[PDB]
């Protein structure tokens, strides 16, 4: 009864598959990330001669 | 953003061999047996353990990868295996006893 | 198989001997008919003639290179250094006990170590040997994965090191190959070929890689000396002990050494 | 026990559509190229990639409107601008009254020398563009991001017209349009996705793609570097637009013992970060659109071919390994020179490369395609920081766009690398050194299967895992294995029979038996008939004990599965699927109440008897009806004929007749090896019906 | 999201009476499944996504999923505590 | 009649009623347990008797 865990651990061992193929796939489709600029704005010295 | 520190080395197989056989002396038994009758389940392996967090998630995935891998299922699949090969109606041969 | 005996009964040689030497040793004796004359003498002591060898090595530093050990009794006389302890303990280890090893190549793969009986052997001309850790996703620990100076240091063109590091964790090495070869090696058990007989002070040897234990097996011996005669002349009229304290081979083979014998 | 198989066959069904959705978001784009003048063919999208500041298309039936379009920097007053648009050079005055996005103008000439209007602005973030001049109409589109619809135009020779893009471009299918929108309105899809990631010509002619288990353990030194593009922007250079990463191809030269080497790798990063330095709304002041840096939360793509008498194999794969080692990229320093006062320094750049893993890829060739390799590393950050100087960013980490060569005309990285493949050979030698009937196969191969084993086999319960671990090939494949057989089976017929059954039973809840229920749906021959196909699903339903048909059919299917080796890998669901449902039609059902046994079969035989003597008793339909509901059910792998038979030829026990009635194994294989020629008939009879 | 559940509940509450039992017992016999309790909903439309994991995705914090887990550490415990004296009445 | 055989190379055979021993056979046991329902023996013969 309490041994359902080991063979269980080969029952559902198909899905390990998914995971890799998702931290393959994962690693494929990454969108490209943003960065939101803060509340502050940067101009420093202006152009100046 | 910050240069990235490292990991923590997870703990040796050895000391962990010893302290788990450590562990065996405050064992009881009659509690034993009868959470030995109870049947648990994938769910029921890890949601006792830091009893629900995402840290470390998807660890049972990484126990049954770890797993698929150990002599236990080369054992399974052989056994199949000649099974198997026996229902071929097996040329039984010089050396098979 | 197992073997049966009984105590109530009671019971009622022709090998090779090695005797390798020093330098320092023959410079000093002045003549050539030395080997002659201990042999006369050990013929005296019955053990018949050319069953003695007589083998002459530079310098610890050269010597320590892949040490060959052809008979099946081996005695090596080491001399004493006030600063190279450390390298005569090295060769002491890799004399006295028996390596069961393979070939490294630390330009092609990550190794480790597996139990607290396996080192890492580097034997030759020269080398500096560099280990660098790893962690469960192959990033080093204070040293950076593409500098080699970086790297931390055990040995910098050593002869010979055998060298320990944590087992159970894969690293990277540095070495130029061109210049020596590694063998990744575990200690099967002692090796009774072999007695090591300092000659001159203190007996700095430890056979173990353990700070724990440091025996003092019956084969490391020490004798202090003016004029080496003498030094020969307890080598040779205490021969019946010095074989007693050893014994045969015990090991089935390993790659395939020369073993000489008439 | 032995069926509990085709339970888990139909259990996880749910993750089928997932691996499904993984394939639909698995679910690309062809391209880019360099650009051409060319007829554009029926059906297809031109996508469009803007990056070069002015006019991208030309488009002329050479009588007929002659249409363009033009990409315009933000930040741009009222200037009449040259440009060669549709092979002259004219001038037009063009503003950019957008400060946030860049413009879009569509020049439209009715002729080939009258009137030129602008049409579809469009105020775009994405820099994409798309065309369509086909099923006699002309799409081109409108609406700013995201309402990019596309418009439409009418004029002769939809057929016949060159388009004239100076930006690359990619073709893409009709039915994909919702993807070509989504594609236009969300951005660029990932680069790594696309079919020929690099700049290239319009050859499009290559390939797209018992036995012997051979190894390949090789050193390999790739050599690789990045390409960039840098694209400014608008005012006198006061801004410029952007530097990223585009793909690289590069070849190089080494030994492998003297056989050299001659190879083409490739590279191609994904998931770098957009910076910015944001300057003024002012006109002229230095201002960044995106600084692209990568973060260890990216990753890298190197993609490897060559010759070799050991690499031109790898079509047929096995398995794969990589163990490579972790290179550092440093970068160079980039210099600008604005046209005043002290240029700015983009000074450092620092990275590392490791790895974490291989697949097989296809690279494509200026002429040819080619079996790539597909190595996958990861990032790590270096000390040596990155400092943009004169201007307002510090402590930064990572790998800037700005001269990531350095100078280092390539990186190296020395590894090995391990592949375990599969060739055909018709015996054990003649290796080669490069690259219905099935039906009758498993009827003939059939005939010889063994009867005390079959049954044996059949004590052990066949589940998902100890299923196919008796054939292995192309691991790409069986990643989808049981995936695709369930993908199947959630199709089954025998599905749709379950279905029928549970929506059914639920319908009961709001005939034959003594009250309604499902399962009661020469007459009595055919009520039996009916509750005797419909029967089939309690077994399925685990209502069993000892074993079932089912079982002996999970068992023979599995050594017509290990026998023959003539099907294909990819050819299992079908004959698993088959073999569900058509093995063993004549199949019988037996039942015991207390002394009283009853028997119905699919074919239409009914019997009723007793335990001692197995008296011929008439059928009562009622008592079918009332017992036949909820207790278990007992397949007849023995029916009544040949039980009587070897009653009449044999002395039997009451545990013999009584296990029987309820068919243990042991007892059945107990008679088999006695060698008694009536229930090998039995089983055999069983077994050689098993036919396609 | 609460109001649909509302409205299921008034439903639920009027069709515990028309109902049949002996039909109820019969069912209860079969075994269930995730293909029998969600894939033969007469919900014929697409985008009939992973029903079960969007299902399971709520299940798994629910009352009884801690309370099985307290449960299951109940038992283990049981298993330790000898050192301690028997804590538990 | 009950065939009871370990790991351990120890193996014994008897009657239910009162536990001594008769003689056993290897051809016995294993044709027997091929199929039949293996009960695990944590109470071992020797514990038993």
């Amino acid at each position: 009864m309490a041994s359902l865990i080991y063979r269980q651990l080969l029952t559902n061992s198909y899905t390990v598959d998914l995971s890799d193929e998702i931290q393959e796939i994962g690693s494929t489709k990454s969108q490209n990330v943003t960065i939101n600029p803060g509340p502050f704005a940067q101009t420093g010295y202006a152009p100046v001669n | 953003n910050s240069v990235t520190v490292r990991q923590d080395l997870e703990r040796q197989l050895g000391e962990l061999r010893e302290e788990f056989n450590a562990l065996s002396q405050e064992i009881a038994m009659s509690q034993l047996i009868d959470l030995a009758l109870l049947p648990l389940d994938m769910f029921s392996m890890f949601s006792g353990i830091k009893s629900t967090i995402d840290a470390a998630k998807s660890m049972a995935t990484n126990v049954m990868k770890k797993f698929k891998k150990s002599g236990l299922a080369n054992s399974v699949s052989t056994l199949t295996d000649s099974l198997s090969d026996a229902a071929s109606s097996i040329s039984r041969g010089s050396s098979i006893r | 198989l197992p073997i049966t005996g009984s105590m109530d009964i009671a019971y009622a040689l022709t090998s090779t001997l090695c005797l390798y030497y020093p330098t320092e040793a023959a410079t000093e004796i002045n003549d050539n008919s030395w080997k002659d004359t201990l042999s006369q003498l050990f013929l005296t002591k019955g053990w018949p003639t050319g069953s003695v060898y007589f083998k002459e090595y530079t310098n610890i530093a050269s010597f320590s290179v892949d040490p060959q050990l052809y008979c099946d009794y081996n005695v090596v006389l080491m001399k004493y250094d006030a600063t190279l302890q450390l390298d005569m303990s090295e060769l002491a280890d890799l004399i006295l006990n028996e390596w069961l090893c393979n070939p490294m190549d630390i330009t092609l793969y990550y190794y480790q170590q597996t139990d607290e009986a396996n080192k890492w052997i580097s034997m030759g001309s020269s080398c500096t040997i560099k280990v660098c850790p790893l962690n469960t996703q192959t990033l080093g620990i204070g040293c950076l994965t593409t500098d080699a100076t970086t790297f931390e240091e055990v040995a910098t063109a050593e002869k010979l090191v055998i060298t320990d590091v944590v087992d159970g964790v894969n690293h990277k090495l540095d070495v130029t190959t061109a210049t020596c070869t590694i063998r990744n090696c575990k200690k099967l058990g002692p090796r009774e070929n072999v007695a090591v007989i300092q000659v001159g002070g203190s007996d700095i040897l430890d056979i173990t890689a353990d700070p724990t234990t440091a025996p003092q097996t019956e084969r490391m011996m020490r004798i202090n000396w003016k004029k080496w005669w003498q030094v020969f002349y307890t080598v040779v009229d205490y021969v019946d002990q010095i074989i007693q304290v050893m014994s045969k081979r015990s090991r089935s083979l390993n790659s395939a050494a020369f073993y000489y014998r008439v | 026990m032995a069926s509990l198989i085709y339970r888990q066959l139909l259990t996880n069904s749910y993750t089928v559509d997932l691996s499904d959705e993984i394939q639909e978001i698995g679910s690309l784009l062809d391209g880019p190229y360099q650009p051409t003048t060319f007829n554009p063919p029926v059906d297809y999208w031109m996508l469009l990639a803007p990056t070069t500041p002015g006019v991208i298309v030309e488009g002329t039936n050479n009588t007929d409107r002659w249409l363009a379009t033009i990409l315009i920097e933000p930040n741009v007053q009222s200037e009449n601008r040259t440009y060669t648009i549709f092979g002259i050079q004219e001038q037009l005055t063009v503003s950019n009254t957008s400060q946030d996005q860049w413009k879009f103008i569509d020049v439209v000439k009715t002729t080939a020398n009258g009137s030129i209007g602008q049409y579809g602005p469009l105020l775009s973030s994405p820099k994409l563009y798309a065309v369509m001049k086909h099923n006699e109409k002309l799409y081109t589109y409108e609406g700013q991001t995201p309402n990019a619809t596309t418009a439409h135009y009418s004029t002769t020779n939809y057929d016949s017209v060159n388009m004239t893009a100076f930006c690359d471009f990619y073709i893409i299918p009709r039915s994909e349009e919702s993807k070509c929108t989504e594609y236009i309105n969300n951005g660029l899809p990932p680069i790594q996705n696309t079919r020929n990631v690099v700049p290239l010509s319009l050859t499009a002619r290559d390939v797209i793609h018992l036995w012997k288990e051979m190894q390949y353990n090789r050193d390999i030194t790739i050599r690789f570097k990045f390409a960039n593009t840098i694209i400014k922007s608008g005012g006198l250079g006061y801004k410029w637009s952007e530097i990223s990463f585009k793909p690289a191809n590069y070849q190089y030269t080494y030994t492998r013992d003297g056989e050299e080497v001659t190879a083409h790798t490739t590279c191609s990063v994904n998931g770098m970060n957009d910076f910015s330095f944001n300057g003024g709304y002012l006109p002229t002041d230095f201002v960044v659109s995106k600084f692209e840096v990568i973060k260890e939360n990216s990753y890298v793509y190197i993609d490897y071919w060559d010759d070799s008498q050991a690499f031109r194999n790898v079509v047929y794969v096995r398995s794969l390994a990589a163990n490579l080692n972790s290179v550092m990229c440093t970068g160079g320093s980039y210099n600008f020179s604005l046209p005043v006062g002290q240029w700015p320094v983009l000074t450092g750049g620092a990275v590392s490369l490791h790895s974490a893993g291989v697949t097989l890829s296809t690279q494509f060739t200026d002429f040819v395609s080619l079996n790539s390799l597909r190595f996958r590393f990861r990032l790590a950050v270096e000390e040596p920081h990155f400092k943009l100087t004169r201007t307002r960013l510090d402590r930064l980490y990572g790998l800037p766009a700005a001269d990531p060569n350095n100078g280092k005309e390539y990186y190296e990285i020395a590894g090995r690398f391990s592949l375990i493949s599969l060739v055909p050979s018709n015996d054990d030698y003649q290796t080669p050194i490069a690259n219905g009937e099935l039906r009758e196969e498993f009827n003939a191969l059939s005939q010889e299967i063994a009867m005390s084993q079959l049954i044996d086999l059949a004590l052990l319960p066949l589940d998902m895992f100890s299923m196919f671990s008796g054939i292995k090939s192309t691991i790409d494949a069986a990643k989808s294995m049981a995936t695709n057989v369930m993908k199947k089976f959630k199709k089954s017929g025998l599905a749709n029979s379950v279905s029928t059954l549970t929506d059914s039973l639920s319908d009961a809840a709001s005939s034959i038996g003594s009250s309604a229920s499902a399962w009661t749906d020469s007459s009595v021959s055919t009520q039996t008939s009916t509750i005797s196909r419909r029967l089939r699903l309690k077994e399925m339903a685990t209502q069993t004990e000892g074993m079932n048909f089912d079982d002996i059919s999970a068992a023979v299917l599995k050594t017509k599965i290990d026998k023959s080796t003539q099907i294909s890998p990819n050819t299992i669901p079908d004959i698993v699927t088959e073999a569900s449902e058509k093995f063993i039609p004549n199949r019988a059902y037996r039942v015991i109440n207390n002394d009283d046994v009853f028997e119905a079969g699919i074919d239409g035989k009914f019997f009723a008897y007793k335990v001692d003597t197995f008296e011929e008793i008439p059928f009562d339909v009622q008592k079918f009806a009332d017992l036949v509901t909820d207790s278990p059910v007992i397949s007849a792998i023995i029916d009544f004929k040949t039980l009587k038979n070897l009653n009449d030829n044999y002395g039997i026990s009451r545990q013999q007749a009584f296990n029987l009635l309820r068919s243990d194994p042991r007892v059945l294989r107990e008679f088999i090896n006695q060698d008694n020629p009536i229930i090998r008939n039995r089983i055999e009879q069983l077994i050689m019906q098993c036919r396609l």
